[PDB]
């Protein structure tokens, strides 16, 4: 170490004090006041207004959100989708419970819930497959022959439910990537492209109603950042 | 039992644990593989060790250099549409294609995968007279740049010589910056998967065929199982319709293998490789 | 001190380590900034612990090969299903169908899952698990009969009360899937370009036997709450003592695509 | 309490997972699937992207 003889100025190690993110190192003086004394209200006296519980970011992340609330006739055949493709996790974090919770988040690595309900009276028939293909940003000549045809999603990691049988489906998909994350500021490389396929027709004329939840588990939020890009 | 009303076999449970059998009894039989085939095949990180050939160089001229990415060897070769004109009675008969390519072991096995992690293996095979060949890796783009350098002053050089080993034999490490790269075409174009790098085989004297053969690098490894890909019969590779000129093969290759035959048949007149947007 | 050397013993020289061998070593240089610079082995990169790469992981994974149809026409002892018993089938619909000029169209058919994966051997041994699907309600009613005949056909003379078989009631269940194990004269059965059309008379070296899904009854069902067919849908998953030798054949050779 | 004899319909208290706010009671059958046997990388393969702290909302 370079040394240094220093008597005229004070090493003024306090007057630093960081408060969660932002670091003050202050010259002078720094002064503090208000009402002395303090104490708080029992909680009986308020806590009207709260659970008897607590919320990270985390949660909100393993809450599971809407995405899909929609039906399919009889006049899909096999091998056709009967929902929207769904982004893993573009089409899950734009919703506004989560993208203003991500928000001041570097990026992202956990694995994503994609979990389906089935609206069935015991007369209806037919099956109908979930499956998922990995990073289809990266993979783009693959993606729509791995995912036009029953036989080559299902090979593929899939999650099958029999209409007269399962009300409730459940595909868990876990991170993965050439990275370490999924960048959240500029939503580089997802890692799923969920697609839904018919496995075999309806019998019947009545349709079939389905409610497509997503969340997360397994979470590891980024470094705190401000998340702007330039355009 | 066999039946019943939940998912008798879904996908998470084959992984794990077969049904019962036909017979209520043990449906096993012992693995024998050592005792009649005198070896084991259990995982595809080992088959794909071998080598076999995988494109080749004639269109050039007598050059001293072919540089050309690493990762589309990886890649099984684009399948061409072949169009053929009868010389005498002008009506069209249309085929399939390797344009001075085929797949190899390795490629048979990374066209089910999404991610590679390791080292190449390339071998050339030269025409007679070559005395040296050498192998250096570049990174295709001086990052920022509009134009990269034609030489480097700190790559790595590996000389081989001919007359004396006739397959010239290099190792390409991986160089990326993730922990396991992409090695198919994307648009992407924001910041890299890929670990963008040429190859560049010298010959001295100068010549124009390069023959090379392509395989796993003991550190070869791929990540993501996506599924089969498009495939092609290999029987259709003898099956051909004769017209005027000579025979049109349903498969045409070229003779990207040194040591194989050249078929016998006639050139085509436009080649369009099959895109994603043209199955049906 | 420097002094001479006795003679060493006799080597012989190539120009090139066998391409074909999978182990012992290889000649090549190394273009790293040292000789065996390797990456060293980094498991679960897909999330799970399975080696994705391996053969014995690869060959246990269901995948559907062919749809039959289970109707209130369909007659008692009717054979819905009938295959020989071999790993290698075709993708049903899942054809290459690519236009060649505005009105010449050419299909190529695409291999199974377990087809393209012992595409490169030759010979294939162990036991298959077939697995069927019956997309019906509770208020369909049907009995089914899965036999496997081991050495022979099914055709005129042929009694299934000789064979292993499973008389499934078919009420409330829904799904069915047994393990057939392997049984053949061979230690190894031939791999092939597969053949739905054909009996096992012909195809004697490439698969075992035939199985069959036989009809014992018509589908009971009444027509004014559900329907009168029930689409059968058959997968083909490959047991656990699935082994594969030989690795000198190609039936299928793949390609990439092009960005469109 | 009023006294309840059911022995058509089980008291499907399973089928009933809680995940964080949300309650699903369900019905009939609850399937769930994926890659089995996961694992994990270790912190030193990622982690780049990463503080060695974790934020809350308060």
């Amino acid at each position: 170490m370079a040394e240094q003889i220093n008597e005229n100025y004070e090493n003024k190690q306090q007057l630093v004090e960081q408060t969660e993110i932002t670091t003050f190192e202050n010259d002078l003086i720094v002064l503090e006041d208000g009402p002395q004394m303090e104490e708080s209200l029992p909680f009986a006296f308020h806590g009207q207004h709260t659970d008897n519980r607590q919320h990270t970011v985390v949660n909100f992340l393993q809450r599971p959100q809407v995405i899909f609330d929609s039906s399919w006739a009889s006049d899909v055949p096999r091998n056709k989708q009967f929902m929207d493709s769904i982004m893993i996790p573009d089409d899950i974090i734009s919703f506004p419970m989560f993208a203003e919770k991500l928000k001041g988040f570097s990026s992202l690595r956990a694995t994503a819930v994609i979990t389906v309900q089935f609206q069935t009276q015991p007369f209806q028939a037919g099956r109908v497959m979930l499956g998922s293909f990995p990073l289809p940003t990266l993979n783009p000549t693959r993606v729509k022959f791995a995912t036009n045809h029953v036989s080559r999603l299902m090979l593929l990691n899939h999650v099958q439910c029999d209409i007269a049988k399962e009300t409730e489906v459940s595909l868990r998909i876990p991170f993965v990537s050439p990275y370490n994350s999924y960048d959240l500021v500029s939503k580089r490389f997802p890692w799923a492209k969920v697609v839904g396929l018919v496995y075999s027709p309806l019998t019947t004329t009545i349709p079939v109603d389905f409610i497509v939840y997503g969340h997360f588990e397994d979470v590891e939020l980024g470094c705190p950042t401000s998340g702007m890009l330039a355009q | 039992s066999n039946s019943g009303t939940e998912q008798q076999n879904p996908r998470g449970s084959s992984l794990l644990t077969d049904p019962e059998s036909i017979t209520k009894s043990d449906p096993y039989n012992p693995n024998i593989s050592l005792l009649i085939s005198g070896e084991v095949f259990t995982n595809f990180r080992n088959l794909i060790k071998r080598v076999n050939f995988r494109k080749a160089t004639t269109l050039n001229g007598k050059r001293i250099s072919d540089t050309f990415d690493i990762n589309s060897l990886i890649e099984a070769p684009r399948l061409d549409i072949a169009q053929y004109v009868d010389t005498e009675t002008k009506e069209a008969k249309y085929g399939f294609s390797y344009f001075w390519s085929a797949p190899t072991t390795l490629n048979i096995v990374a066209e089910m995968y999404a991610l590679y992690r390791g080292g190449v293996r390339v071998k050339v095979v030269t025409e007679k007279g070559v005395d040296f060949v050498r192998a250096t890796v570049s990174p295709q783009q001086t990052y920022g740049s509009d134009v990269a350098p034609t030489t480097h002053i700190s790559t790595p050089l590996a000389i081989e010589q001919i007359p004396i080993k006739g397959v010239a034999e290099f190792q390409i490490p991986y160089y990326a910056p993730c922990l396991s790269s992409s090695f198919r075409a994307n648009s992407e174009t924001f910041y890299y998967s890929s670990g963008r790098n040429n190859l560049d085989i010298a010959t001295s004297p100068p010549s124009i065929n390069r023959y090379y053969a392509v395989g796993a690098g003991d550190d070869m490894d791929f990540s993501i199982f996506i599924g089969t890909p498009p495939c092609i019969h290999a029987s259709q590779t003898a099956q051909f319709t004769k017209i005027k000129q000579g025979k049109v093969y349903d498969l045409r290759y070229d003779q990207y293998d040194p040591f194989r035959e050249v078929q016998d048949g006639t050139a085509f007149l436009n080649a369009r490789s099959i895109e994603d947007s043209d199955l049906l | 001190s420097k002094p001479l050397l006795p003679i060493a013993n006799p080597t012989v020289l190539r120009p090139a380590n066998t391409f074909a061998i999978t182990d012992t070593n290889d000649m090549s240089h190394s273009l790293a900034l040292s000789n065996d610079t390797n990456v060293p082995f980094v498991k679960a990169l897909d999330g799970s612990g399975l080696d994705e790469m391996s053969f014995d992981y690869l060959k246990k994974i269901p995948q559907f090969i062919q749809s039959k149809f289970f109707t209130t026409t369909t007659k008692p002892q009717e054979v819905l299903f009938q295959t020989k018993v071999m790993p290698h089938y075709f993708v049903p619909g899942g054809d290459v169908t690519v236009a060649m000029d505005k009105d010449i169209t050419r299909t190529i058919w695409q291999p199974s899952h377990l087809a393209y994966i012992t595409s490169m051997f030759k010979y294939w041994t162990g036991s298959l698990v077939y697995t069927f699907k019956f997309v019906k309600t509770d208020y369909h009613s049907g009995r089914v009969e899965v036999s496997f005949h081991p050495f022979s056909d099914y055709t005129t003379g042929t009694y299934s009360d000789y064979t292993y078989r499973i008389i499934v009631d078919l009420r409330e269940k829904s799904e069915f899937s047994v393990t057939i194990p392997f049984i053949s004269p061979v230690p190894y059965k031939r791999i092939s370009r597969p053949d739905w059309d054909k009996p096992y008379s012909k195809y004697a070296h490439a698969s075992t036997g035939t199985l069959v899904l036989k009809a014992l009854t018509s589908l009971k069902a009444t027509n004014t709450v559900v329907s009168n067919s029930v689409e059968i849908l058959i997968e083909v998953n490959a047991g656990d003592d699935f082994n594969v030798i030989a690795p000198i054949e190609n039936i299928f050779f793949p390609f990439s695509l092009s960005p469109g």
